[PDB]
């Protein structure tokens, strides 16, 4: 039927989850080299927490093909970092250091502008 | 009436335009060059 | 609010913050950070400068088109001050010098100039005035710098009663003359210290913390007419701090004792330079002044700023001083009050 | 164009060509910078009859 | 023409002028406010009315193809002149 | 039709082999290259003495923009906005209203000269020859803000350059 | 190249980005005297190639 | 109108940088040869389609 | 003939039509539609499973010999279930002819890499992945090629905004180039240009 | 121009100016339109 | 024999040397680099002004930004600027470098190189003619001639 689709790499979520955990391990081990190689001012703990935050925001996916593309993109991102195709500016773009904290409560948004 | 006037080639066209490669022949033969060089050495040696 | 100063946008480069700020002393260490924070949110910044225009070029990329305006000014010309403030809603005085020149002494930079700016700003109808003083300002201090700070602070409060006075501790940062000062002592074999760096406790504050505190003061109606003290989170012994500084810079640390009299001649010896001295008597007296504890004054937390630990930012400053495992060894902190 | 005959001979011999007949600098052979006005022709659709747009 | 506001700033031919409390006039300190002093509204008014002897007259702005699209102006009303919508020249029918 | 650029087999007789040996050992073809650079040394250089001398241009040259007037001094621009619609870079910003005398005239006419690609489409589109690209190309500035032209700047350019602009239009309008 | 930039400028008013060839033909007809100057340029160009 | 002009296509034999250099230099000569025909065969008429 | 009207070439139109039927007869498993345009361009529309077989036949068959891959690109059509149209433009030097082969895919369905057939396809498929987000299976080295490192999104999708979501500037406080949400001093001005009157009756669609 | 002088116009500059960038005569951009929204001005007297 | 006089004449000397020996680092990014190359070519011969054609970034005194600065390229341009020894100047050549130009509204383009580096001269055009660029370089020379580094130092 219309639910019978072509897979990317994983035929079901359990196969997809294995790839997620393999990608997470690769990122986890890369952070110490990245902090040293790019001479970042963040700690290894900060880098690894940022990695965990990025994986968590996609925890609600249940479509294996979507998970496949997330892993494919995550691996491209890792390769850019390991090969030093990125510069220090690209690595630090995950941390939004120059962006002021936008308000989140109703009142604070009400005082500043019109956006919800 | 004023006649039409626009940029056009002159009556009879333009003259010939060269385009083929032209690298002229110069100098002496190999025999002549080596003869002059060897003659210079001998006079210098003498 | 006049219709041109109503804030619009989302706080970015092309937004309208509604702030129109004249920043005196914008070309120095603290000034560059203040202008950058004003520029980020789309403020109109007027930058009077005494220096060459070439020396202000680093400020130009900090604002959207037309948002940074440069004017000539002279500290002794009240008309040049008036031209620069008469359209502003806030005036920030960051003017200062760590040494005296033939043309300007500590009384000029810290007393006469701040009073002239305050008086002209009041007459021009400027609403807010922010004046940077010093935590250790005091008329009994051996440092002439710190004595002038105390006198100037009193005159500003009399001239512009609603002024916000900020009294920071020694400030560290990339362009600071604090951590970089200690790092550059290594450039000579001797590493002198009054006593042995003991009897001096320091509470340095991070440059960005001071900048956020100043910016938050501009936006805070409560802050008008108050005096703040901006200090870091941890108090340190001057010996531990310098030892930590050398450890982060991967340098060999060789302490050796000295009293003030033998520490004043070295200060005098480099005061002979026709440029920024490496050190001076007054600089040594300030460095060896214990940082005052002033619990009757509000601080960074009253303005919603979390003081940044020195250990989190020392590498940022001192990485360039390294010769070419990160044990680091955090410096020992005096027990908190 | 203003080179002496000696310099003309020298550079012609060095290059192996008669450079003077094809100078790479322009003199008076170029067209006037003021020209008489043109009168440009009109295309085939400039007609007063048998010219309905649906035929073209 | 170019008049001035109480603050001393010149008023443009479009009527623009920063008011007393507008900070934006700080951009003119140590520099100048570019103002064009040939107000077209005053210049076109200096032109005299053409008297013509027909009900309809045409204007192309002068200079043929260097002017504006040719328009035809009705001159039946005797309580006003006929004005060219493109260049502002005025025409009036003589007698009738 | 086609030709071979490099399909000649060298002859292998003494006369020819020795000619090539002479070239290898006596550097003859290298000496020939020296002759060409020596010949150029004695040619007059092509350099003009800028700014006292100027590169030639034509009446069609597309340079700094300007707004024009009629001989009476009335503005030509009647705020049709054809220029703003056609501008490939969206470099033109226009606002308009009835003037005091009822005329249809702009109240804003801005060109961001740092968005402009100097294509000349605006002057092609203009039905009344109001906006033109004049002959000035020497208007570099020290600040970005100086290149954001408003209507006052553009009218001043028209009054400044009209003498030359009119002559250039007179020279090319029959090609348009 | 500088002289061929002049041909670009004389037909289009720009030395490089002419925007001259357009769907339907070209923007403007050649100015009078241009073909003569192109002839004079082309007459001497093969010598320039030979020097190269 | 490229099918109304006469020119030759230069062809290499070794497929290396030198043969590609020779092809480009020879293509410049052919362009001069084509320009010569364009100057002579330039017709009169309008320069953009007569369909407004 | 009419001086302003492009002349038709009926011989090429017939030749391309006959060859189009030829292709459809030989690969019925994959060919979904064959059409020839009024300016004589042949398009073969195929099921995406037929990429390698159809391209291989067109390259290697004696009566085809489309040795050159002129171009490979994608088109985004959001109204379709399979929004992405993948277009292969091939050239035959032997028969001095061109052909276009088209297939489709959605955001989650991989297409087979044609690098085995045309090594030219390597970078073209990286560009399609970068600009449209279409994944190509078994590509030797699939990664972004045109966008900035770490760039998020696929900017040639019809729903990606013209000016993007982020912009760059140098920040003096952190001494580096930083990325921030896009703000424009002048918003891009959308123009509504379409005439409300139909221009081309020949292309009218049923109500 | 000594042979073909330019046509005279009343509005043409009689005094040409060179590039004024970097001087006090430099051009400074600004919006040439008037304020678009008029704000309500409260009465200058107490309610009662 | 005042110090004002000596400082005044010493300023003129160093200003003369610096403007008379301007070594550019041309950042040829796109089309504008072609016109920059025509400024070095024989007709204009920038070298005759003391402006050497191809100079390494280590010895350069001025960076010419000739073309579109994309986001992917902005970090590399800032790196070159940071490595230039002082005194250093930036000339922004052409619409793209000035403010984005034709590509101002693109997702991938920096809207003017003055978001990345401070710019001393803006040269308008798309591209500016070789002569327009030369005019801009000569404008930078006069800007250097006006510098008063030593006079300001003397009055500190
Ligand atoms: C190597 C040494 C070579 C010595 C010859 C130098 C020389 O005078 O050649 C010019 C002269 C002009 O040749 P050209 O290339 O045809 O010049 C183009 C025009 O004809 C030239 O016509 P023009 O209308 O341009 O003439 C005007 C020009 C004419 O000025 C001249 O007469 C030449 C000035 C060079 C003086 C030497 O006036 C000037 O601009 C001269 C101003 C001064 C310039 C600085 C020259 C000083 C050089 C000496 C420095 C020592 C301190 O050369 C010749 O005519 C060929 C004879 C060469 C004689 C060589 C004798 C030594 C044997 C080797
Ligand atoms: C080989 C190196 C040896 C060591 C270094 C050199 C020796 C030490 C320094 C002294 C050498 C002085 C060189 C000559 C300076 C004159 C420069 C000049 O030609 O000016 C033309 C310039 C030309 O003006 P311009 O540059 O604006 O012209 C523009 C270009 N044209 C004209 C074509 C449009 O004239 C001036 O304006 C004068 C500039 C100031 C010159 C310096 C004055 C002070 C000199 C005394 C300093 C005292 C300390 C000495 C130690
Ligand atoms: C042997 C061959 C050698 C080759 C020739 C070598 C060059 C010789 C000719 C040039 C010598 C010029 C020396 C000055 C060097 C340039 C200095 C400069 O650019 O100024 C910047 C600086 C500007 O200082 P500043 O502090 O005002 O500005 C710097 C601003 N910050 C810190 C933000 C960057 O000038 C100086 O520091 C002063 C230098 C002293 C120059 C000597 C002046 C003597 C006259 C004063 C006393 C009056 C009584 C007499
Ligand atoms: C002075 C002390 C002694 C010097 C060293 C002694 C000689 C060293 C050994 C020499 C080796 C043998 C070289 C023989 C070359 C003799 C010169 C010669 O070839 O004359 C002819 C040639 C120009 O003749 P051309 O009219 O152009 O063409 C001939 C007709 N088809 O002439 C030329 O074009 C070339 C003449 C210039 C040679 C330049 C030498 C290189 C350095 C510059
Ligand atoms: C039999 C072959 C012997 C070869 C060597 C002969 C020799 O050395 O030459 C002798 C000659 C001296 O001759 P001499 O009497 O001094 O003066 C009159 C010159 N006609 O010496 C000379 O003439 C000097 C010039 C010749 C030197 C080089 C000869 C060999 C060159 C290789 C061919
Ligand atoms: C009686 C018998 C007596 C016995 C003695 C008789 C001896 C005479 C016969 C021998 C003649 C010897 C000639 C000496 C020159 C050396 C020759 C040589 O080595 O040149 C060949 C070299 C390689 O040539 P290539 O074609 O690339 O490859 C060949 C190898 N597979 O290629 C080169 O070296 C080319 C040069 C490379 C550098 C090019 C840049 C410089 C060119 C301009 C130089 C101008 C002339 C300089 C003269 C200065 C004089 C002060
Ligand atoms: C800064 C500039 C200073 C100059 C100021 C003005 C004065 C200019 C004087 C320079 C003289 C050299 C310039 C002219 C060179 C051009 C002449 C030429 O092109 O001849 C080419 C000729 C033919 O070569 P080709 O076509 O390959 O033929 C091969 C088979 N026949 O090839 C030949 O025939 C070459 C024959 C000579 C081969 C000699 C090999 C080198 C031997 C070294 C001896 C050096 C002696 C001179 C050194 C100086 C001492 C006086
Ligand atoms: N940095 C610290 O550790 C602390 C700083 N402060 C105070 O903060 C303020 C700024 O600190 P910082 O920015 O480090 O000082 P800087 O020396 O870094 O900058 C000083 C500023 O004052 C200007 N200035 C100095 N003298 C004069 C003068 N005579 N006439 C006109 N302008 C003058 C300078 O301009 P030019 O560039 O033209 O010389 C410069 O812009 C000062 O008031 C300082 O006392 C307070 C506590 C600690
Ligand atoms: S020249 Fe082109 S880009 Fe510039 S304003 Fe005119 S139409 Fe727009
Ligand atoms: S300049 Fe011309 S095209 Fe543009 S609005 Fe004015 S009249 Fe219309
Ligand atoms: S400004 Fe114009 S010529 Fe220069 S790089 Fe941009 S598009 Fe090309
Ligand atoms: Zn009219």
């Amino acid at each position: 039927a219309s639910t019978s689709v072509k897979p990317i790499f994983s035929r079901d979520m359990n196969e997809a989850k294995r790839r997620v955990r393999e990608l997470y391990r690769a990122w986890y081990r890369e952070v110490p080299n990245t902090v040293h190689l790019f001479q970042l001012d963040i700690s290894v703990k900060q880098g690894r927490d940022k990695v965990r935050e990025m994986f968590k925001k996609n925890a609600h996916i249940t479509d294996p093909r979507v998970v496949d593309l997330l892993v494919i993109k995550g691996k491209m991102e890792l390769e850019e970092t390991i090969k030093v195709w990125k510069q220090r500016t690209h690595v630090m773009r995950f941390f939004h250091e120059t962006e002021a904290p936008r308000p989140k409560d109703f009142l604070s948004k009400f005082y500043v502008g019109h956006d919800p | 009436a004023s006649k039409v006037k626009q940029d056009m080639p002159p009556v009879g066209g333009y003259g010939p335009i060269d385009y083929k490669r032209n690298l002229p022949r110069r100098g002496l033969s190999g025999y002549s060059m080596f003869a002059v060089g060897i003659g210079a050495l001998l006079f210098g040696y003498w | 609010l006049h219709h041109a100063v109503i804030p619009h946008g989302k706080g970015g480069r092309s937004s309208v913050s509604g702030i129109v700020a004249t920043v005196f002393g914008a070309t120095g260490f603290l000034g560059r950070y203040v202008v950058n924070h004003l520029g980020r949110m789309g403020s109109q910044v007027i930058v009077p400068h005494r220096c060459e225009p070439y020396d202000t070029m680093h400020l130009r990329p900090m604002g959207d088109l037309g948002q940074i305006i440069f004017m000539d000014w002279n500290g002794r010309d009240k008309d040049s001050i008036r031209r620069a403030v008469e359209h502003s809603s806030v005036v920030i005085n960051l003017v200062g010098r760590e040494w005296e020149t033939q043309n300007f002494d500590f009384e000029d930079v810290f007393v006469k100039i701040p009073q002239a700016i305050a008086q002209v700003s009041k007459e021009a109808g400027v609403e807010k005035f922010i004046h940077i003083s010093h935590l250790n300002a005091d008329i009994k201090s051996s440092s002439k710098y710190l004595r002038s700070k105390a006198v100037g602070e009193k005159e500003v409060r009399e001239t512009f009663p609603e002024a916000t006075i900020i009294k920071p501790a020694e400030i560290f940062g990339r362009e600071d003359r604090f951590l970089n000062y200690f790092a550059n002592i290594r450039w000579f074999g001797g590493v002198p210290l009054i006593s042995l760096g003991k009897k001096t406790v320091k509470q340095p504050v991070y440059i960005v913390d001071v900048t956020k505190g100043i910016i938050n003061a501009i936006k805070d109606p409560d802050a008008r007419g108050k005096t703040f003290a901006f200090v870091g989170p941890s108090r340190y012994l001057l010996f531990d701090l310098v030892q930590y500084v050398f450890a982060v810079a991967h340098r060999p640390f060789l302490p050796y004792p000295l009293p003030h009299f033998a520490y004043r001649w070295i200060g005098r010896l480099f005061e002979i330079s026709p440029f920024e001295p490496w050190t001076t008597r007054d600089k040594v007296e300030r460095i060896h002044t214990t940082d005052k504890i002033l619990p009757h004054l509000p601080g960074l937390e009253d303005l919603g700023v979390e003081a940044t630990p020195l250990e989190l930012k020392a590498i940022e400053v001192l990485r360039r001083h390294r010769t070419y495992i990160e044990d680091v060894q955090p410096a020992k902190t005096i027990p908190t009050s | 164009a203003s080179a002496t005959r000696f310099i003309q001979w020298l550079r012609n011999w060095a290059s192996g060509r008669d450079l003077q007949a094809k100078l790479q600098l322009r003199y008076q052979e170029i067209s006037k910078r003021t020209q008489p006005p043109p009168k440009l022709p009109v295309g085939p659709s400039h007609k007063l009859s048998n010219n309905y747009y649906c035929t073209r | 023409g170019v008049r001035t506001s109480p603050t001393g700033e010149k008023v443009t031919h479009t009527g623009q002028v920063y008011d007393d409390g507008d900070y934006r006039k700080v951009r003119f300190v140590g520099r100048q406010k570019e103002v064009n002093e040939n107000f077209a509204i005053d210049l076109i008014a200096e032109q005299p009315v053409s008297q013509v002897g027909s009900r309809v007259i045409s204007c192309d702005g002068g200079g043929g193809a260097l002017g504006h699209p040719r328009v035809y102006i009705n001159l039946d009303k005797e309580t006003k002149t006929g004005t060219c919508g493109y260049c502002g020249l005025q025409f009036r029918q003589q007698h009738h | 039709t086609y030709k071979y650029v490099n399909l000649r087999e060298p002859s292998m007789d003494m006369k020819s082999v020795t000619d090539r040996a002479a070239q290898t050992l006596l550097w003859t073809e290298l000496i020939r290259g020296l002759g060409m650079t020596l010949s150029y040394l004695f040619r007059e250089p092509a350099t003009i003495n800028y700014p006292f001398e100027k590169g030639p241009l034509s009446p069609r040259f597309r340079g700094e923009h300007a707004l024009r007037r009629y001989p009476s001094g009335e503005e030509r621009c009647i705020a049709c906005k054809l220029c703003e619609a056609v501008c490939p870079a969206q470099a033109i910003t226009i606002e308009a209203e009835p003037r005091a005398d009822g005329s249809r005239r702009t109240t804003r006419y801005d060109i961001d000269m740092t968005k402009c690609i100097y294509c000349g489409f605006c002057q092609e589109a203009c039905p009344v020859d109001a906006i033109v690209e004049g002959p000035n190309f020497e208007f570099s500035t020290e600040t970005h803000e100086e290149l954001l032209y408003n209507k006052e700047k553009l009218l001043n350019n028209g009054d400044k350059w009209e003498a030359e602009i009119a002559a250039n239009i007179q020279a090319d309008y029959l090609y348009r | 190249r500088e002289k061929m930039f002049e041909f670009y400028e004389r037909v289009s008013g720009a030395r490089m980005h002419a925007a001259y060839v357009r769907p339907g033909g070209v923007h403007q007809d050649l100015p009078l005297g241009l073909m003569d100057d192109i002839y004079e340029f082309s007459k001497n160009f093969s010598l320039r190639i030979d020097e190269l | 109108v490229y099918d109304q002009v006469e020119f030759d296509v230069p062809i290499g034999s070794r497929g290396d940088c030198y043969d590609r250099y020779l092809c480009r230099v020879e293509e410049m000569r052919q362009s001069i040869r084509i320009i010569s025909q364009c100057l002579n065969k330039m017709p009169p008429g309008e320069i953009k389609v007569d369909d407004a | 003939t009419r001086p302003t009207v492009r002349p038709r070439n009926d011989v090429a139109h017939k030749q391309l039509s006959a060859f189009g039927e030829y292709v459809a007869e030989i690969l019925p498993k994959y060919v979904q539609q064959v059409q020839v345009s009024c300016f004589n361009e042949l398009e073969i529309c195929i099921h995406p499973d037929g990429v390698i077989p159809v391209l291989t036949f067109l390259r290697d068959h004696s009566n085809a010999q489309f040795k050159s891959l002129a171009d490979l690109t994608a088109v985004d059509i959001p109204t379709r279930q399979n929004r992405f149209e993948i277009v292969y433009n091939l050239l035959s030097l032997r028969f001095n002819s061109r052909i276009r082969v088209k297939t489709y895919t959605d955001e989650l369905t991989p297409i087979e890499s044609s690098v085995p057939v045309y090594k030219a396809a390597n970078w073209y498929e990286r560009e399609i992945w970068d600009m449209f987000g279409v994944f190509f299976a078994n590509h030797p080295d699939l990664r972004r090629i045109l966008t900035d490192y770490g760039f998020e999104g696929h900017p040639f999708r019809k729903d990606f905004p013209l000016s993007g979501y982020v912009e760059l500037r140098y920040d003096d406080e952190v001494k580096r180039v930083v990325a921030e949400p896009v703000e424009l001093a002048q918003e891009f001005r959308k123009f509504d240009l379409n005439s409300p009157w139909e221009a081309f009756p020949a292309y009218r669609q049923p109500p | 121009p000594t042979v073909k002088p330019p046509t005279a116009r009343k509005f043409i500059w009689t005094n040409h100016k060179f590039n004024l960038s970097g001087t006090p005569q430099q051009y400074v951009p600004y919006s040439t339109t008037r304020k678009k929204i008029q704000e309500w001005v409260p009465p200058s007297t107490p309610y009662k | 024999s005042r110090g004002e006089y000596v400082v005044a004449k010493l300023d003129d000397l160093i200003n003369w040397a610096r403007r008379s020996s301007l070594w550019p680092m041309t950042f040829g990014l796109a089309c504008c680099a072609v016109e920059m190359m025509h400024m070095a070519a024989p007709r204009y011969d920038m070298d005759r002004f003391g402006v050497v054609f191809r100079a390494s970034p280590r010895q350069s005194d001025v960076m010419i930004v000739a073309g579109t600065l994309t986001n992917k390229m902005a970090p590399a341009l800032r790196k070159v600027y940071d490595q230039m020894p002082e005194p250093r100047y930036v000339v922004s050549m052409g619409s793209c470098a000035n403010g984005g130009g034709y590509y101002h509204y693109s997702y991938s383009v920096v809207r003017g190189c003055d978001r990345i580096v401070p710019v001393d001269i803006y040269v308008p055009g798309c591209p500016p003619t070789a002569e327009a660029l030369l005019y801009g370089i000569l404008q930078l020379q006069k800007k250097i001639k006006r510098e008063k580094r030593l006079r300001i130092w003397y009055r500190r």
